[PDB]
């Protein structure tokens, strides 16, 4: 499945040695927070769409380097470290939510910039 | 020198061979400053593991150029959105590893390393034709038309005393510059001047993240993390 | 039209109150900055000072903006007590260098053509 | 050349010179006030008038590049000469 | 294509790990800073004796401004005002005026060399290579006074610096 | 502890004295901002200009 | 439609006290609004679609030196553009300053025909083409 | 080639940022009003203020945008609109290679929820805002001047702002300290009015009112 | 003011390399300061036919920036392809 | 009803019968570029710069005289349109002289702004220029005729608002000049307006000549006082000081004109 890597490169980011079943979990949880998002939002759906194919992806490929190349992604850690971003955003987009239509419509000439 | 549409005038006859004869020693001064520094037990000390930033700190601090390639963040405006021709010349981005000072002073003596390349490849490559887009509306015509021709005489006046009006739009350039990312947002409005130009300062994030480095280390190493740091103040106080 | 969100004050009379004690900040410190900075000027023209700019700023009649001028001061404020303003900063405020300019219309009309 | 006031000043050639009365004179006691001598009002006069046999000429002050922009001169009016705009070098037309 | 400047592992052999400690106790690369630093005591100064020695410069240099004349005599300035319209630091003032012969020069041309940013487009922007900024760098004075120059003062630089400003745009007008 | 590093020591006015002056009348400041990165400086503001012209130099 | 605290600001914008401007450049300078008119010398049209803003003039003496435009009133230079007058005549005074407002000048269409140049009765005939 | 002059324009690019344009609009239809592309390739999101944090935070952490750098934070100040100021955020997303712009409005008197949360290099960004134009921003930690001298009067850029200022500096030798005076410049700024007359780009031509 | 051989011997053993071959001082390799006039090239414009301005006009060709959605399945899009990883210098690999 | 429709630029336009094109150019905003023509003096056609292309019409028709009519396409920026505009700039650049340093229309030239906007930027004229004898017209106008391009509107003006007919055409061809024949000073109240319908350079005022230009000057609007008209004028201030009177324009008190004791 790879040997591992004695460092990541990147500073502060530290190697993962059980990358897989991270990535695993962490999939999960998306699908399990997007539940709380009704149908109607395309974030629920895109996010799924990426999610899915994702998730589907590492159960895959057992090995951490195909599943590194293919993810598009670069390092394994940078995969998890973005997907708990994406955990976290999901759960502050349920606060603000914006599937709601907008707010309110700007000024006549706020936009149109010749002046 | 560099102007909108090209160069002010071409090279003076003989000067590529100047920039040759230049560039032949400055590998060897480039080691000159390096033996010294490099492996001495004095410098290591007082750079090594100071100044230490993480990756993603970095990138959230809004940290640019050397920083990023210091601390493993494998960004280039060179390599990754090439302008003017730097598409074609070859050459290596020093990565950094530890991300300390030590680790980016490295990176800047091999950046000064790895511009000799460039230097070589522009000298072998520099193409013929002419210094400034061949355009009288943007750029002024040659002084040899301007007192011959009626065009020219009226686009070198209009030129040089309104300007050349541009469209009606706003943009956002950035280029390596050799401390960072250095970018203007520049905001026209059709007429012949500037509505706003806001300059991206490399060091402006940079300086603001002081305070974050300089946590815990001794106030000697203050100035060990602000001369990594490569805060020219021109640019930050613009 | 009418109704836009606020600063920090919903009406005048918590913006009032905001007021009081950056007075009553402002207060203590005097002799603590006359101090501080070896004014020349003694205590007492430095209270009526605070007092008098103060009362300059009496005309203002909207939540908002009373808002701005309390933040505003806070950092003038905060500027005096950390010593980042030095002694020419602080006698900026006292207008000393420069003539008094007669305020009756015969004396402007003897020197100048200002309306 | 160069006219004295009465006052005792150089007169500059675009013929400002100093009151007797003014007060901004102490700025030239003990130094000397700058003026040139070589009044270009007068050492053109000097330039003969050239004599062509044609009606339009065209003058570029010499040396190509180096002089002003070329201009022609309609040398039609035998009253009186044709003089570049830039230069100021005469033109005539010997008896047309 | 990135290199990693600072990834290399010491050999934990019996031969490197002395070495280090050879390196460490008899300080040695302290040596090679110090033996280097004698290198250059013996080498060849670069200093050049000023004022005896002035550096290099280019035809191209921009220094003191000078007005030029025509070879006949007249000066070469016929207010167009281009030098002043495209001043970036709007250091120079002109006032023109019809003269008693005719065709009409700067009455008052002004430039002001503690306001004046030395970029060269006054020299670009004139379309009779009137005014033109000489070889000069060394016009240091004690007063600021001295440095505002007017007319007078520029057309007395023109007919002094002349045998110098002739050859150097003699030399760089066909690179312009 | 916290290091609060104090500029506008030397805040020249540069981005307002830039709207006042046409677009080559401004090259000069961008010189002048960082005293080191004179080309690179220029070469980014030339850029800019030049995508808002839609505009190319020369390969030259 | 938007829920953050509303409450009623009725009294008209009076951002004068933050802009800084000291009492004197705030009562006494008449601003005048305007669309400018085209420069006679010319024919173009293009400066005469963007009404202006700018402050009356004030003293303009000569140095006792080489002698410049001298001048003290910071607020000579100042001219501000807007797209129409009511955005303008809305900036005068929400900065707090004492405003006159000129109307728009529109030059009014007029008929021109070609063949009139050549007419049989009217003097509108011309003598020379 | 037969535009030796004329810049080269991309249509793939084009094709790519109008697709994502399209995309973070149905994401967040609350506050994404209008969004364009510009001719030279770059994207304009145009957010109601509300918005400044929550399109931010999905911009930095959404796996298909991963815009994790705020290249500047600028605004510029616009006299003849209600809201003079507008807010400009500029990003860069090292994943994909592409930068992103995102812009607010807002008037004299509001405040706006600092981006010091989402991006702690907005923090003296922030500040500069505030001192040059006077927008003040709520949540800021420091909010304060941060170029301009201590105890400043006014906003310099403001397009109201005259360009010399209200006050110069001398030293005056009766009080020993140098002090502050109204401006009287030696020499005025001669304002040069330099716009031609005539149309320049017919494509710009603002259709009459 | 080139140096006697003890010097160079010397000079060179204390910095570890030959430093006759490349010095820091320029002494004759220079290019003469007084070079032959130059006779610069023309741009592709320079032509007497077929060289109108409306087919070259670089400003006149800028449309006002395109609207895509405005207030007034389909697949997740990003805004480019993630970017390739950049691969270890061939030159020199490690510093 | 007698509004016919017709199309600028393909937007519909609404246009009184007998409008010229050029006007319904100017009413969705395209100023057509123009030297001859000028709104207050008679159409000419002198120009030939005012050259539109109508829709599905192999001819350019002249926008200053041509009546539209039912549905018709004015494309303005259409490409043969451009082609018709850079030909008649280089025709009238061919002969024009390098006077722009030394002339008082510098900077507000309409040769110079329209050769900016809609026209070439070269010229291919290897020939020798023409050059023409000045006139004398009085001590207050500037005559340089080697800068006039014949549009006629010295000529219109002085038949047309001033009413004295001195001022012509004499010769044919390339050497055609315009001006007085016999020596005389073309002198009116209104002599001075000539200086501002002239286009180019070639009629100026004496005495203001070549005392400031126009991008440096500060325009003051005013009333003028010399008589009881009231005329509306634009004083021109450089540096604390008065250079200019220039006509202001009001359509009902002074149209475009002003007296010359007002200028
Ligand atoms: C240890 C020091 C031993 C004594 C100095 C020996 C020395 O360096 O002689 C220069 C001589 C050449 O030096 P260099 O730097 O190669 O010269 C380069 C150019 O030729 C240099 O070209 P240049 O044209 O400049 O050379 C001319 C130069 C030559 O100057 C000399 O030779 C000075 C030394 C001799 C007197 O003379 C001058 O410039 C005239 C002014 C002299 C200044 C005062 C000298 C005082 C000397 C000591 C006095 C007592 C204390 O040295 C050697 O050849 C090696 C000497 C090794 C001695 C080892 C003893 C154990
Ligand atoms: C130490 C050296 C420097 C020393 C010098 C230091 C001088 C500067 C010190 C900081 C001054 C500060 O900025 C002032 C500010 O923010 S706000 C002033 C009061 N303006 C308002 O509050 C608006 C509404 N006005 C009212 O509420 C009423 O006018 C009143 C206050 C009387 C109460 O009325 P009630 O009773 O109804
Ligand atoms: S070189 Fe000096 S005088 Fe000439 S344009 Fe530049 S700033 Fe003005
Ligand atoms: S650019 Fe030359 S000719 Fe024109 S005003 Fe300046 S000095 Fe005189
Ligand atoms: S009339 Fe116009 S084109 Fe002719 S010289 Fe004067 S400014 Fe130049
Ligand atoms: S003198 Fe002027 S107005 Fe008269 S025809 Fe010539 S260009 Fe036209
Ligand atoms: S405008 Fe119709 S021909 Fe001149
Ligand atoms: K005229
Ligand atoms: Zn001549």
């Amino acid at each position: 499945a790879g040997l591992l890597k004695k460092t990541t490169g990147l500073v502060g980011l530290a190697v993962c040695e059980t990358p897989h079943e991270r990535l695993k979990i962490l999939y999960t949880k998306i699908l399990d927070v997007l539940g709380q998002i009704p149908k109607n939002a395309a974030y629920r759906k895109y996010t799924e769409q990426i999610t899915n194919e994702k998730l589907g992806m590492v159960k895959a490929e057992p090995d951490v380097k195909k599943l590194e190349e293919q993810l598009q992604g670069g390092q394994i850690e940078e995969v998890i470290l973005q997907a708990e971003n994406e955990l976290s955003l999901a759960r502050k987009m349920l606060r603000w939510k914006p599937w709601e239509p907008l707010v309110e419509e700007p000024p006549a000439n706020q936009w149109k910039w010749p002046i | 020198y560099i102007r909108p549409g090209g160069v002010h005038q071409d090279l003076p006859l003989g000067l590529l061979d100047d920039i040759y004869e230049f560039s032949k020693n400055f590998s060897f001064r480039i080691d000159e400053l390096e033996e010294m520094l490099t492996n001495n037990r004095i410098w290591r000390n007082r750079t090594v593991d100071i100044g230490v930033v993480t990756a993603e700190d970095a990138l959230n601090y809004g940290f640019s150029g050397v920083m990023l390639r210091g601390s493993g963040i494998q960004w280039d405006l060179r390599k990754t959105q090439p302008y003017d021709v730097y598409d074609q010349v070859e050459f290596d981005v020093p990565i950094g590893s530890r991300g300390d000072c030590y680790d980016r002073y490295l990176c800047r003596v091999e950046e000064m390393r790895q511009s000799l390349r460039i230097i070589s490849q522009c000298l072998n490559k520099m193409p013929p034709g002419e210094i400034k887009v061949d355009d009288a509306k943007v750029s002024p015509p040659k002084r040899a038309e301007m007192k011959t021709s009626m065009e020219s005489l009226i686009h070198h006046f209009k030129l040089y005393t309104e300007g050349y009006q541009v469209p009606p739009g706003a943009t956002y350039t950035a280029i390596e510059a050799p401390k960072g990312e250095f970018g203007v947002y520049l905001v026209s409005d059709g007429s012949s001047r500037p509505y706003r130009c806001k300059i991206k300062a490399p060091g402006f994030a940079h300086l603001a993240g002081l305070d974050k480095m300089s946590k815990g280390h001794m106030l000697a190493d203050v100035v060990a993390i602000i001369g990594t740091q490569d805060i020219v103040f021109g640019e930050v106080d613009r | 039209g009418t109704s836009v969100k606020p600063i920090f004050s919903r009406d005048m009379n918590e913006a009032k109150r905001r007021v009081r004690e950056l007075y009553r900040a402002w207060y203590r410190e005097v002799p603590n900055t006359v101090h501080l900075f070896q004014l020349d000027i003694s205590v007492k023209q430095g209270r009526d000072k605070v007092r008098e700019m103060f009362m300059k700023n009496a005309h203002v009649t909207d939540p908002r903006v009373v808002d701005l001028l309390v933040i505003k001061g806070k950092m003038e404020l905060e500027e005096t007590i950390n010593v980042w303003k030095q002694r020419t900063h602080i006698m900026r405020f006292f207008h000393e260098t420069e003539a008094p300019r007669p305020t009756d219309f015969l004396s402007k009309f003897y020197v100048g053509h200002d309306p | 050349g160069v006219r004295t006031s009465p006052t005792g000043e150089k007169v500059t050639h675009t013929g400002q010179a100093y009151d007797d009365g003014d007060y901004r004179r102490v700025r030239f006691s003990d130094r000397q006030k700058e003026v040139n001598e070589n009044f270009a009002i007068d050492l053109i006069a000097e330039q003969p008038v050239s004599e062509v046999g044609s009606r339009v000429i065209s003058c570029d002050g010499g040396g190509g590049a180096l002089g002003h922009p070329r201009v022609y001169i309609n040398l039609d009016k035998e009253t009186k000469t044709g003089t570049c705009g830039y230069c100021g070098l005469q033109f005539r037309q010997p008896h047309h | 294509t990135y290199k990693f400047v600072n990834m290399r592992e010491p050999s934990m052999d019996m031969k490197s790990v002395t070495d280090r400690a050879a390196q460490t106790l008899l300080w040695t690369e302290l040596v090679r800073g110090l033996g280097m630093t004698l290198s250059y005591l013996f080498r060849e100064p670069a200093t050049i004796n000023y004022p005896f020695e002035k550096g290099p410069l280019s035809p191209r240099f921009r220094g003191e401004h000078a007005l030029r004349r025509y070879p006949s005599g007249e000066e070469r300035c016929i207010a167009c005002k281009l030098c002043e319209a495209v001043c970036p630091a709007q250091a120079i003032t002109i006032e023109a005026e019809p003269r008693a012969d005719g065709s009409r020069r700067t009455t008052r041309y002004d430039i002001d060399m503690t306001k004046c940013i030395y970029c060269g487009f006054c020299q670009e922007a004139c379309p009779v290579d009137a005014i033109v900024e000489g070889p000069n760098f060394e016009f240091s004075t004690e007063t600021h006074e001295e440095l505002l120059y007017n007319k007078e003062k520029l057309l007395n630089n023109g007919d002094k610096w002349e045998a110098e400003i002739a050859a150097n745009i003699q030399a760089d007008y066909l690179y312009r | 502890r916290k290091c609060d590093p104090h500029i506008g020591l030397l805040h020249r006015g540069t981005e307002k004295l830039i709207e006042y002056k046409t677009y080559l009348q401004a090259l000069p400041y961008f010189d002048r901002l960082d005293y080191v990165s004179m080309m690179c400086n220029e070469q980014a503001y030339s850029l800019a200009v030049e995508k808002l012209l839609n505009i190319q130099p020369p390969p030259r | 439609t938007q829920d953050t605290q509303l409450i009623a600001v009725d009294e008209k914008l009076d951002i004068t006290t933050l802009t800084g401007v000291p009492e004197e450049h705030i009562k006494t300078r008449k601003v005048r609004i305007f669309v400018p008119a085209r420069n006679n010398m010319q024919s173009g049209v293009n400066n005469t679609k963007k009404w202006k803003m700018e402050f009356d003039t004030r003293e303009r003496w000569e140095n006792p030196l080489m002698g410049w435009s001298s001048t003290a009133d910071p607020l000579s230079n100042l001219v501000l553009t807007f797209s129409t007058k009511e955005d303008a005549v809305a900036f005068a005074e929400k900065n707090g300053w004492s405003f006159d407002v000129e109307e728009r000048k529109v030059p009014k269409p007029k008929s021109k025909s070609y063949g009139a140049n050549f007419s049989w009765n009217k003097r509108t005939r011309v003598s020379t083409k | 080639d037969t535009r030796p002059t004329i810049r080269p324009r991309n249509d793939v690019v084009h094709k790519q940022l109008s697709a994502f344009g399209q995309y973070v609009a149905e994401i967040l239809p609350k506050y994404v009003q209008q969004v364009q592309v510009s001719c030279f390739n770059e994207l304009e999101i145009f957010i109601h203020p509300d918005g400044v944090i929550p399109v931010l935070t999905f911009l930095r952490d959404h796996t298909n945008a991963q815009f994790k750098s705020l290249a500047d934070l600028t605004a510029v100040d616009v006299p003849t609109r209600q809201n003079r100021f507008e807010i400009v955020y500029n990003l860069l997303s090292l994943r994909f290679n592409s930068q992103i712009r995102v812009k607010t409005y807002t008037d004299e008197l509001t405040p706006i929820e600092s981006s010091v949360t989402v991006y702690k290099a907005a923090n003296w960004y922030e500040r500069e805002i505030w001192d040059m134009f006077g927008v003040f921003f709520a949540n800021h930690p420091d909010l304060r001047r941060i170029l301009t001298g201590y105890g400043f009067e006014g906003h310099p850029f403001r397009k109201d702002f005259p360009l010399s200022g209200y006050v110069e500096l001398r030293y005056d030798d009766e009080v020993k300290r140098v002090v502050a005076e109204p401006v009287e410049l030696a020499q005025e700024f001669r304002k040069f009015d330099l716009n031609s007359p005539w149309e320049a780009f017919p494509a710009y031509r603002q259709p009459p009112e | 003011a080139s140096a006697t051989r003890v010097i160079q011997l010397l000079r060179n053993w204390a910095s570890g390399r030959d430093l006759q071959a490349k010095l820091q001082l320029r002494y004759q390799e220079i290019s003469k300061r007084t070079q032959p006039p130059p006779k610069l090239p023309v741009g592709p414009s320079h032509k007497l036919s077929n060289n109108y301005y409306c087919t070259r006009d670089g400003r006149r060709e800028a449309m006002p920036p395109s609207i895509v959605m405005s207030s007034q399945e389909k697949k997740a899009v990003t805004p480019a392809p993630p970017i390739k990883r950049w691969e270890l210098s061939k030159d020199q690999p490690y510093l | 009803s007698n509004l016919i429709e017709v199309f600028v630029d393909g937007q519909s336009v609404m246009v009184e019968p007998g409008t010229t094109v050029l006007q319904a150019c100017e009413k969705v905003g395209m100023q057509i570029p123009r030297f001859c023509y000028h709104e207050r003096l008679s159409v000419a056609g002198n120009c030939r710069m005012c050259l539109v292309e109508i829709e599905k019409a192999p001819k350019v028709v002249a926008a200053c005289a041509m009546p539209v009519m039912k549905g018709w396409n004015i494309l303005t920026n259409s490409e043969k349109s451009k082609k018709a505009r850079e030909g008649v700039m280089e025709f009238l650049l061919a002969n024009h002289p390098l006077d722009c340093p030394i002339c008082d229309q510098g900077g507000e030239c309409d040769l110079q702004d329209q050769s900016m906007m809609f026209g070439s930027d070269r010229s291919r004229f290897l020939e020798g220029k023409r050059a023409v004898e000045d006139k004398n017209i009085g001590p207050l106008v500037k005559t340089i005729m080697t800068r006039c391009i014949q549009c006629t509107r010295c000529i219109r003006f002085a038949s047309e608002i001033a009413g004295v007919d001195d001022l012509g055409t004499t010769g044919r061809g390339n050497d055609m000049q315009v001006g007085t024949y016999i020596e005389k000073m073309f002198m009116s109240e209104l002599s001075g307006n000539i200086i501002d319908i002239c286009p180019v350079g070639a009629l100026t005022s004496k005495p203001y000549a070549f005392t400031a230009r126009p991008w440096e000057t500060r325009k003051t609007e005013s009333i003028d006082v010399m008589d009881a008209v009231g005329s509306n004028i634009v004083v021109s201030t450089r540096t604390g000081e008065v250079m200019r009177i220039l006509p202001r324009m009001h359509e009902d008190i002074n149209e475009e004109w002003i007296s010359d004791k007002t200028r």
